């Protein structure tokens, strides 16, 4: 959707409102992104550094 | 670890030796 990042995609348990499409931490940064293709929630992991 | 470049990094004493140290100066007071 626009957004650009890098990390690994896993399954998540977190259940989304029908009409939010990111998630967002206290932190205030990008981890839980639903497919546009097919309704689900992955949530994203930084590579380790 | 953390979100960007932050890490941080554990003590070199365990608690559990740090409450060895207690444990011993109290065993010390109370014996001699």
């Amino acid at each position: 959707n626009g957004l650009t990042g890098t990390g690994v995609l896993t399954e998540s348990n977190k259940k989304f409102l029908p009409f939010q499409q990111f998630g967002r931490d206290i932190a205030d940064t990008t981890d839980a992104v639903r497919d546009p293709q097919t309704l689900e929630i992955l949530d994203i992991t930084p590579c380790s550094f | 670890q953390k979100f960007n470049g932050l890490n941080v990094l554990p003590p070199l004493l365990t608690d559990e030796m740090i409450a060895q140290y207690t444990s011993a100066l109290l065993a010390g007071t109370i014996t001699s």
